């Protein structure tokens, strides 16, 4: 097998040998040579993604391990996993890559930031005071909706078969 | 036998009428899901894990592993935009002021409470404590692009502008407005006068601190209030367990594990072998992604639903019946829950109703009078017209009543005097 | 990226099929993936064994095709009554529903026709230049107390006028566009101000 | 293989022999004698309501 060999808590009996889990898969074993207790942990893993500003802009990229402490593998740790390639900015901004957890990165060199969550406002309330339009403006908006798919159809022996 | 429900006969007759003389101000929750887990699997290491000739094998099948990995990413992202549409529905992050004086209404148990680390509502922090392991196989759980700090904020920017600017804030620019004007504003849109609120406003700003109060203790002392994010938590969860547990299966293989069967064969039956697993292991997983899809096309469902419940019943007071809580809906506050969104709708219920003796018209010279908003009524001895919803006695003059044709067409028209100033 | 959605409808269906397509020359583990090799290369006691295995495979793979097809069926259809259900009512009417016909107060729309799909065109009111005031509830006058009938009492710091929510247009205190209700003792808030009789 | 074949326009290289469409099935191909290049392209079919 292959894993990570750790000191272990596990105190089983004598008679016993072996220890699976859930999946029933042998997590921990004991060592033949002396007799002590041992956890089977799998290597580090995880996917990775690639944040692209898009061939037509530039041809740099910024790699995203996911879910990796990235001791264990211009380097950013975030909750989703560690950024290399792009350096975390103290400035918000819209969300233009999203990444997770509240990051998002943009091409300006590529940055990762904290996504701006709205312009900041405050209304003055008041318990006798009111406002009240002068004049308005004719708004118009559009909203695209798709309505049917295409219609399509097999045939069966001329694709099963030839 | 179950039973239907309480019989009750209403005496009904053409010439009485019930009116109401009181109301009752009522607050109701509504649970609804928004988004649920975002999950990735590794199709190479859990069809196979560290075999390499078991991969050599499987890539002669296809690009199954492709097809799953990308229905899979298209589920996550939905679930994003399902957040989007849900909550980020005003573009400036509005803030109460500093003095949380409102007419007497008492909004401490829905507004952000800064002692608490997380600046949560006090409702919010009973709901994220009211509803709740190790997979190497291949099993990751994304993390949602925004955190519960910044739904919190949204929430709380939707609760400062539907608190301080009424509905405008959701047609334009924030306008501010007197609370008690716009609960005025707002029992004019049911049908009921100002004057109705503003002569018993304190009666009324009790009644919504009660009932305030009252959501918060039923919320705390009832444990399955929360059904539904619970359901999809657990729908989640023994869907990923059932996947584990389908490891362990030989799919009517001699053995099943992989180094077992490498070491106990000849290549000419042990690819057989492999080909068995492996193709039970790749159903196995088809099923559960055709399944993920099913629960992803219901949730998203239901997040539309929710976006439209935020869209109508909190950025502004909806007519539709019943669609905003039981009884005439007067406003709704938002409360963020995990995978999920908890609505508040306060509505108005009339009460203690009184039977009296009405007519259509009221015949005054040759002239039929019908009244222009309101009902005529009479206590036994002598008519008044008052509108429908509350009673409100008033002499009847030729102000509050038109004159249409002569009473002889009408069909129940009754005879009385018509005041003129 | 306006067209977003039109596009990501033709995308979906073009790359299913291509995947469909592009899946026939899978091997399935076959000695060979063209079944005229197939029959030319081994007896038939074998040859069935090898196109039985290579047929439940592009079986299983049209089977998966065809439930895909019905998953984004279903959703186009929920599209497709949002949309007709928009038509109605926007389009066929106003509607008062919040957003549901575009952002702000919602006036008219026009349908316009698009590939596998329709775009409409919101017509909407937007208040705009808006003005700060001193307001009161009521106003008492000889002992009562005056409401607004449909207006709302305003000020600009000397004299009150009565005017609509959604537009500023002053009109003088009368008792035609208000009315009375009991004595000016109960209410909060209350004014002092004299009221033009006609 | 059962098709029509016609005159075709692909101008093949002096070593290539075949043709592959993508779904790998042969396309055009090169008859053995006079060297000449054609398309194979399969019978009229379809469905009957
Ligand atoms: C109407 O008047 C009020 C107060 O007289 C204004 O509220 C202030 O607006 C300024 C504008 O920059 C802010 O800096 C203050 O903080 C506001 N006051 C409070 C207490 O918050 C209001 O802006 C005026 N209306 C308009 C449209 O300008
Ligand atoms: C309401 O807004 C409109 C434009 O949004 C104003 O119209 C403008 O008026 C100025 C001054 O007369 C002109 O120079 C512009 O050309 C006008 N714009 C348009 C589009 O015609 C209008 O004046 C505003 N209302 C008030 C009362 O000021
Ligand atoms: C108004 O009056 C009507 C009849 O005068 C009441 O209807 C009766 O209510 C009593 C109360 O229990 C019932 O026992 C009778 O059976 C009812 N009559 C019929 C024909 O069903 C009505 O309840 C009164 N309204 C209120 C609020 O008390
Ligand atoms: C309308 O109903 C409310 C309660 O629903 C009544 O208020 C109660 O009045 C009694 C006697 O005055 C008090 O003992 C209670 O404490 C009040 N309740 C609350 C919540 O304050 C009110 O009197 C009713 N109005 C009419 C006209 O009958
Ligand atoms: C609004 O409601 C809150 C919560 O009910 C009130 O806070 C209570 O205040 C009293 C005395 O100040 C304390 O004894 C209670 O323990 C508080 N409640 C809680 C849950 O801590 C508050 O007084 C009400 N009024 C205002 C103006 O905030
Ligand atoms: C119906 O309502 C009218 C109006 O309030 C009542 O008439 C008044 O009744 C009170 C109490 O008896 C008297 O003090 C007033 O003088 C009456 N006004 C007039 C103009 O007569 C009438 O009594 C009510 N009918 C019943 C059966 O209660
Ligand atoms: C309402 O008033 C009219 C007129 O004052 C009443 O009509 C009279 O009815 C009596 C009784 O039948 C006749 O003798 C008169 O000739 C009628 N006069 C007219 C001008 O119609 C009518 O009856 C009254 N309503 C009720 C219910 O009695
Ligand atoms: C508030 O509005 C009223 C009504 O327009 C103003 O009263 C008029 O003001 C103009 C210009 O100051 C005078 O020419 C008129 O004679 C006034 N009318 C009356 C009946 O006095 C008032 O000045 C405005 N207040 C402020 C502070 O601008
Ligand atoms: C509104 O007007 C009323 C009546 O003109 C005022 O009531 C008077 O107030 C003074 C001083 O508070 C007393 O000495 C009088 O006895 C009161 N008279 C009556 C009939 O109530 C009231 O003070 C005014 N309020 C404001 C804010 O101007
Ligand atoms: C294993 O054998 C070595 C000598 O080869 C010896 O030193 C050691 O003590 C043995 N271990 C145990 C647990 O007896
Ligand atoms: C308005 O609020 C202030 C404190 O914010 C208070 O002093 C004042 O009395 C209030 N006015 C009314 C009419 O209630
Ligand atoms: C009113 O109701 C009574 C009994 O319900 C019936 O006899 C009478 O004909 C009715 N009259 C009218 C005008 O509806
Ligand atoms: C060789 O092929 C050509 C092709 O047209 C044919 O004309 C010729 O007769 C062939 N030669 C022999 C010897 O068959």
């Amino acid at each position: 097998g292959t894993g990570v060999l750790t000191e272990s808590n596990k105190k089983f009996l004598p008679f016993q040998q072996f220890g699976r889990d859930i999946a029933d898969t042998t997590d921990a074993v004991r060592d033949p040579q002396t007799l002590e207790i041992l956890d089977i942990t799998p290597c580090s893993f995880g996917g990775v993604s690639v944040i692209t500003p898009g061939t037509n802009t530039s041809n740099q990229v910024a790699v995203l391990y996911q879910g990796v402490n990235c001791t264990e593998v211009n380097v950013f740790q975030t909750r989703a996993g560690c950024l290399i390639g792009a350096e975390y900015v103290n400035n918000s901004y819209e969300c233009d890559i999203p990444i997770g957890a509240g990051i998002c990165a943009s091409y300006q060199s590529i940055i990762a930031y904290t996504m701006s969550l709205g312009a900041e406002n405050s209304v003055a309330y008041s318990n006798n005071s009111i406002a009240i339009p002068t004049n308005f403006t004719i708004s118009v908006t559009t909203e695209i909706l798709p309505v049917s798919m295409t219609k399509t159809s097999v045939d069966c022996t001329m694709y099963i078969c030839g | 036998t179950m039973s239907l429900g309480a019989e009750n006969s209403v005496a009904y007759s053409n010439n009485s009428i019930a009116i109401p003389t009181n109301f009752t101000i009522s607050v109701t929750t509504e649970i609804l899901p928004v988004s649920m887990t975002k999950t990735s699997v590794d199709c190479t290491m859990y069809i196979c894990g560290d075999s390499t000739e078991c991969s050599n094998l499987l890539l002669q099948y296809g690009s199954f592993c492709t097809q799953l990995k990308r229905a899979l990413t298209g589920i996550a992202v939905e679930q994003d935009k399902n957040t989007q549409e849900v909550f980020a529905q005003v573009k400036q992050i509005y803030k109460t002021p500093p003095i949380k004086y409102f007419g007497g209404f008492n909004f401490s148990q829905i507004l952000p409470d800064p002692s608490k680390p997380s600046k949560r509502s006090p409702i919010e922090d009973l709901l994220f404590n009211k509803v709740t392991a190790q997979k190497f196989k291949g099993l990751t759980v994304l993390p949602p692009l925004l955190t519960d700090e910044m739904i919190a904020q949204y929430t709380s920017a939707l609760l400062a502008g539907t608190i301080t600017s009424g509905w405008t804030f959701g047609a334009g620019p924030a306008l501010q407005i007197p609370f008690p004007m716009q609960m005025a504003y707002r029992f004019n849109g049911i049908g009921v006068t100002q004057n109705v609120l503003y002569e018993n406003q304190k009666l009324i700003a009790n009644q919504f601190n009660s009932a305030i109060g009252k959501i918060q203790d039923s919320l705390s002392s009832t444990p399955s209030a929360l059904g539904k994010l619970q359901d999809v938590v657990n729908h989640n969860a023994q869907a990923l367990n059932t996947l584990v547990k389908q490891l362990s299966s030989k799919f009517g293989a001699i053995s099943s594990v992989l180094n077992d069967i490498f070491s106990r064969l000849d290549p000419p039956e042990a690819e057989v072998q492999i080909d068995r697993l492996i193709t039970g292991r790749l159903q196995s997983l088809q099923t559960y992604v055709t399944q993920q899809l099913i629960r992803a096309a219901e949730i998203r469902a239901s997040a539309n639903l929710a976006a439209t419940k935020m869209s109508e019943c909190v950025l502004g007071q909806s007519k539709r019946v019943d669609f905003c809580g039981k009884g005439y809906h007067l406003m709704s506050f938002p409360q963020s829950a995990p995978h999920g969104v908890v609505f508040l709708h306060v509505t108005y219920v009339p009460a203690q109703e009184k039977n009296f003796t009405t007519a259509p018209a009221i015949c005054h010279d040759g002239k039929a009078h019908f009244p222009r908003e309101g009902v005529f009524v009479s206590n036994g001895t002598h008519w008044f017209v008052t509108q429908r919803n509350f009673y409100e006695p008033q002499i009847i003059t030729t102000d509050n009543t038109f004159v249409s044709g002569n009473c002889d067409v009408v069909i129940g028209i009754v005879n009385n005097t018509v005041y003129d100033p």
